[PDB]
């Protein structure tokens, strides 16, 4: 509770540069990224790995301890706005960030093949790992 | 290794192989049940 | 696309300039002709000694991870008393002991059927069988399998597969050197591994082995 | 053709074939016929090359850090003899950025790397132009002579394109290498003789040459 | 030491004699420049028996007058 939903922004955030890397990779040097082809999926199912993982432990803490962490930023500081980003940790929160990324790991193991005889194949693991940094 | 293993197969170097661990056991059952004179397991 | 080609004869050798010796063609991978000693003459010894690397680089590089991770996460604040050459000794239930014989169990099944597959390849086979579809045989060492391969990258997928084994071999020879460095290190400095890191990028000077 | 204590059997083997045939063998260590390990007419002639070059390093490195030292250029701290630095800690240390045990442990990688190249070079001299040492093998590959490689990297210069100054620059080299390591034997034996370094012994010895050599065994 | 001395006088006096005994004298490859023989091996024999001449004469004398 202490030192562990301090870090709890990184998970919209830990998908995301696998889609930003294919993002400025097919955009600008699409038989460089596509030469690496298979690498871009299993480094979008590590960095679910890794959230599916952050967000059991989180799930682990929700079902011992009782409480919910907010753990909210600035974001626009000029008037009435005063706006913030931050993350909100109540059991739903649990449910769903297992729910994403569960399902978002399967998928995405059931994607390597499915897309495997596919020209379009980066690109759609960017919008897979975007979705995911959106949903979560 | 070939022919390593045929020499560690010769009858003096098995030999010591076989009676150093034999003797290791016998050695390590005497500190775990020293002075011993009965076999009272039955 | 699956065939496990070997290296060429004028490959990277651990002595550049040195000969390799006979018995180390290439067949196998991660193969740079190290033999001062020569101790895979016999290539049908050669061949558990191959085995016994892959496992030993298996083990060690999920060992190195199981070290070096989970005291990342001691010291992002996760992990409270993480130290891992003092975690066997540490409170959990079974006493140690009863985990002992059931890892010994569970292991001796795992590890026998990898034995069964080790004596004669085709024993304990996986995979299950589908109508008009032939699983192909697989290496020992590497079942490919639905349960090991399942993200079917082992019959040379994204790269081939001699790169793929060498990669393995290299990155768990490299694993296997870390997890020694971790047992000696840990007890010639009575400290922590990343700790030790952090001690030596300090000052790398004066805070190596000599000054223990 | 100049002889300096040549023997009977020492014009059998150092006709003219080697930089610096003055003949002197009488010991008879380069005899060709009856040889291995070390004691070869050819890796005796790579070790007096090595040992001369290395000597020269010593010499006009050893004694630089007080031809500078007490002339000024240098701090007195970083002025110490050859013998004050940490190579005698029972009769000096300096304290580097490194304790001198990581030091040797610098030099053992790096000369590893500098000098088992150099023994596969002598093996089999085709080699070390052929495996990727970060494409930088482009210069190490031509040898002809073992001792006398000379590619881009240790001969970036001519010096020598033709044969006889090549063989002149050869001699230089060899006569000069044999002078500094009669000098290196001076150095250690002039440290062990009077404790302080060779060029205290070279300023005193000049400077009013009394007791130049009397004080044998006094430090 | 100390030249001039008694014990430098009867030691040189004792080299130089052996050295003329292995030169022209009763006592006797390495080709050097000397007219007949008495080549490098020969001057450090001769160097050294009038070295063990001059040493026993010397301490002989130090024994006794
Ligand atoms: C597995 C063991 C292994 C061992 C014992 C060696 C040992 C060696 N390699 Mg080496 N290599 C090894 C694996 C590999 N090497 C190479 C590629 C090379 C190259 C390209 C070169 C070497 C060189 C060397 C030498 C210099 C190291 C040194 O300075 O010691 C240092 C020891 C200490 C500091 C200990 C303290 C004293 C030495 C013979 C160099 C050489 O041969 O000269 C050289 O150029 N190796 C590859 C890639 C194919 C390897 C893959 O596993
Ligand atoms: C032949 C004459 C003789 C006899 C009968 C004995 C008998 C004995 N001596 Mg003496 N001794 C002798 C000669 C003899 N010695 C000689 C010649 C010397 C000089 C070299 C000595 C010097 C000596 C010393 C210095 C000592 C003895 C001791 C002993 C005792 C052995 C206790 C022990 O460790 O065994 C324990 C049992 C074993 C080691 C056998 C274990 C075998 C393995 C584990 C297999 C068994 C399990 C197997 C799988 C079957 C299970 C069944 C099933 C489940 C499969 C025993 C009374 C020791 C003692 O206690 O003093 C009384 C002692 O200290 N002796
Ligand atoms: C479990 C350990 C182990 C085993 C069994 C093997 C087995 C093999 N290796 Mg691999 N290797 C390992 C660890 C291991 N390796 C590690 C850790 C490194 C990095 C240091 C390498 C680097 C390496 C290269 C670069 C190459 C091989 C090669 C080979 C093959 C031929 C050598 C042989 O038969 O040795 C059998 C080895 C043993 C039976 C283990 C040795 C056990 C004895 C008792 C000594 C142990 C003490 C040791 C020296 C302590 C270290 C001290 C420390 C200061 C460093 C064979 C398949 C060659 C090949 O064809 O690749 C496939 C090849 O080119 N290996
Ligand atoms: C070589 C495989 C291996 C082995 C034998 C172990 C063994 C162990 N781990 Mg490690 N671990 C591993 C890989 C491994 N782990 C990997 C790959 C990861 C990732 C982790 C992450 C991890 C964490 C986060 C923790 C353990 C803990 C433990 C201990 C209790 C496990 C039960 O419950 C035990 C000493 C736990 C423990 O008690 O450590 C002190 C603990 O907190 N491990
Ligand atoms: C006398 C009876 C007997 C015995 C002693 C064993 C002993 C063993 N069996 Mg076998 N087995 C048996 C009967 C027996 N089995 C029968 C009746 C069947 C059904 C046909 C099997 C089917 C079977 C399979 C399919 C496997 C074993 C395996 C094993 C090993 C488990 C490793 C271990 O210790 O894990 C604790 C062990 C050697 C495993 C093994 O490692 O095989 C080599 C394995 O995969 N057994
Ligand atoms: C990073 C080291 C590494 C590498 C490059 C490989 C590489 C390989 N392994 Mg090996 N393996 C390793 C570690 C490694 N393995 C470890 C630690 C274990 C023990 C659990 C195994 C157990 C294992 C089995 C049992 C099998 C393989 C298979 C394979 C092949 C396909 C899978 C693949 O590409 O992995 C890619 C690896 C990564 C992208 C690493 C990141 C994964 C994170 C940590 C999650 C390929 C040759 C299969 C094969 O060859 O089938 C024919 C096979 O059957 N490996
Ligand atoms: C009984 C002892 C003995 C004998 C008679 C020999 C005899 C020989 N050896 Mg062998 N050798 C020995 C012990 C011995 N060696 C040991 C113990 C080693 C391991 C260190 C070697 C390693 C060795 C190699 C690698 C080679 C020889 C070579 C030779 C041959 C020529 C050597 C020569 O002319 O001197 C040449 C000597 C020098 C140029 C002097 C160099 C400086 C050395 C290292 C000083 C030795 C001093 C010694 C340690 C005492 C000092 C003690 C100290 C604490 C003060 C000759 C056949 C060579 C050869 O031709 O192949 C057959 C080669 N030998
Ligand atoms: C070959 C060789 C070797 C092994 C050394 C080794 C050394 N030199 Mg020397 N030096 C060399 C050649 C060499 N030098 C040459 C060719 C010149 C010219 C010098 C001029 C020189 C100076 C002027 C000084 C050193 C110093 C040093 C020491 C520190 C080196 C350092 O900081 O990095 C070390 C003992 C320094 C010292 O004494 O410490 C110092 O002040 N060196
Ligand atoms: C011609 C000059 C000369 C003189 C005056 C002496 C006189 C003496 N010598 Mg010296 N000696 C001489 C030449 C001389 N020696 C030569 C040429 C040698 C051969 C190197 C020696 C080798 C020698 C030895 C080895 C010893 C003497 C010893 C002695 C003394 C006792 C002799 C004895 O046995 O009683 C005596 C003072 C002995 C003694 O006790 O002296 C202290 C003794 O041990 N002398
Ligand atoms: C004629 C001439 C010449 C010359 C001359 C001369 C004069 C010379 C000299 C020389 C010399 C002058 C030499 C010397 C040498 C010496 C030596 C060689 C020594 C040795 C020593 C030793 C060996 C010791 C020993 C011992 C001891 C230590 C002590 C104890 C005892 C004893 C004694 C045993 C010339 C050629 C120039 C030219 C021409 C002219």
């Amino acid at each position: 509770m202490e030192h562990t939903y301090q870090y709890s922004w990184i998970i919209p955030f830990i998908p995301l540069p696998v889609p930003i890397l294919l993002g400025v990779g097919l955009l600008l040097f699409p038989t460089a990224t596509k030469n690496l082809r298979r690498m871009w999926t299993f480094l979008s199912i590590f960095l679910l790995s890794i959230v599916m993982i952050f967000s059991i432990y989180l799930s682990i803490q929700q079902i011992f301890l009782s409480c919910i962490h907010q753990n909210v930023w600035s974001w626009t500081i000029n008037n009435e706005f005063s706006f913030e980003f931050g993350y909100f940790i109540d059991p739903l929160t649990s449910i769903m960030s297992i729910l994403i990324t569960t399902v978002g790991i399967l998928v995405l193991i059931y994607s390597d093949n499915y897309m495997s005889h596919d020209q379009g194949y980066l690109r759609f693991f960017a919008y897979m790992g975007f979705f995911n940094t959106s949903m979560l | 290794m070939r022919d390593l293993k045929t020499y560690l197969s010769v009858a003096p170097v098995l030999s010591t192989l076989w009676f150093g661990s034999l003797a290791g056991l016998l050695i390590e059952i005497n500190r775990l049940f020293p002075d011993a004179l009965t076999f009272p397991f039955f | 696309s699956s065939v496990c080609e070997p290296l060429p004869p004028d490959r990277p050798l651990w002595f550049p300039g040195s000969s390799p010796p006979e018995w180390l063609d290439g067949s196998l991978p991660g193969d740079f002709g190290f033999d001062p000693l020569g101790l895979g003459s016999d290539p049908d010894t050669l061949k558990w000694f191959a085995q016994a690397e892959l496992i030993h680089s298996r083990w060690a590089m999920l060992a190195v991870t199981g070290i070096i991770i989970p005291e990342c996460l001691e010291r992002l604040g996760f992990i409270e008393n993480f130290s891992w050459y003092d975690a066997g000794s540490r409170e959990y239930f079974a006493d140690s002991t009863t985990l002992f014989v059931a890892q010994m169990v569970l292991m001796g099944w795992a590890e026998g059927r990898r034995w069964a597959d080790l004596i004669k390849p085709g024993s304990v086979d996986i995979e299950p069988k589908y109508p008009h579809k032939v699983n192909p045989k697989p290496d020992v060492g590497y079942p490919g399998g639905l349960w090991f391969d399942f993200m079917m990258w082992g019959r040379g997928s994204p790269e081939p597969v001699m790169v793929l084994r060498t990669k393995e071999i290299k990155n768990g020879r490299l694993a296997m050197l870390a997890f020694l460095g971790f047992c000696f290190q840990a007890t010639y400095t009575s400290q922590d591994p990343i700790e030790n890191l952090m001690a030596h990028l300090a000052d790398p000077g004066h805070c190596n082995v000599f000054s223990a | 053709r100049p002889l300096w204590f040549a023997s009977s059997q020492s014009l059998s083997y150092l006709d003219g074939s080697l930089p610096g045939d003055y003949g002197f063998d009488p010991l008879g260590l380069s005899d060709p016929e009856g040889t291995g390990g070390f004691i070869e007419p050819r890796w005796l002639a790579y070790g007096e090359i090595i040992n001369g070059r290395f000597a020269m390093l010593g010499a006009a490195g050893a004694i630089a850090p007080e031809i500078l030292g007490k002339a000024g250029l240098i701090p007195a701290e970083t002025a110490l003899p050859w013998f004050q630095t940490g190579v005698i800690p029972p009769a000096g240390t300096y304290t580097y950025w490194a304790d001198n045990y990581t030091l040797f442990v610098l030099e053992m990688a790096l000369m590893g790397f500098a000098e088992h190249r150099r023994l596969q070079d002598w093996y089999n001299p085709g080699s070390m132009g052929k495996q990727y040492f970060l494409g930088l093998e482009k210069g190490l590959a031509g040898s002809g002579n073992p001792a006398y490689p000379g590619g881009p990297f240790f001969n970036p210069l001519g010096f020598g394109k033709d044969e006889k100054s090549l063989k002149e620059l050869k001699l230089k080299e060899v006569k000069n290498g044999r002078l500094a390591m009669l000098a290196i034997l001076g150095y250690f034996i002039q440290g062990l003789v009077t404790g302080v370094g060779p060029y205290q012994n070279l300023l005193d010895h000049l400077a009013d040459p009394v007791n130049n050599n009397v004080l044998t065994s006094l430090k | 030491d100390f030249i001039g001395s008694s014990t430098n006088l009867i030691m040189v006096t004792s080299t130089t004699l052996m050295l003329f005994a292995g030169r022209f004298g009763l006592a006797p490859g390495l080709q050097t420049g000397d007219p007949a023989g008495f080549t490098l091996a020969d001057t450090l024999a001769c160097g050294t028996v009038g070295h063990i001449i001059g040493v026993g004469v010397v301490l002989g004398l130090k024994n006794i007058g």
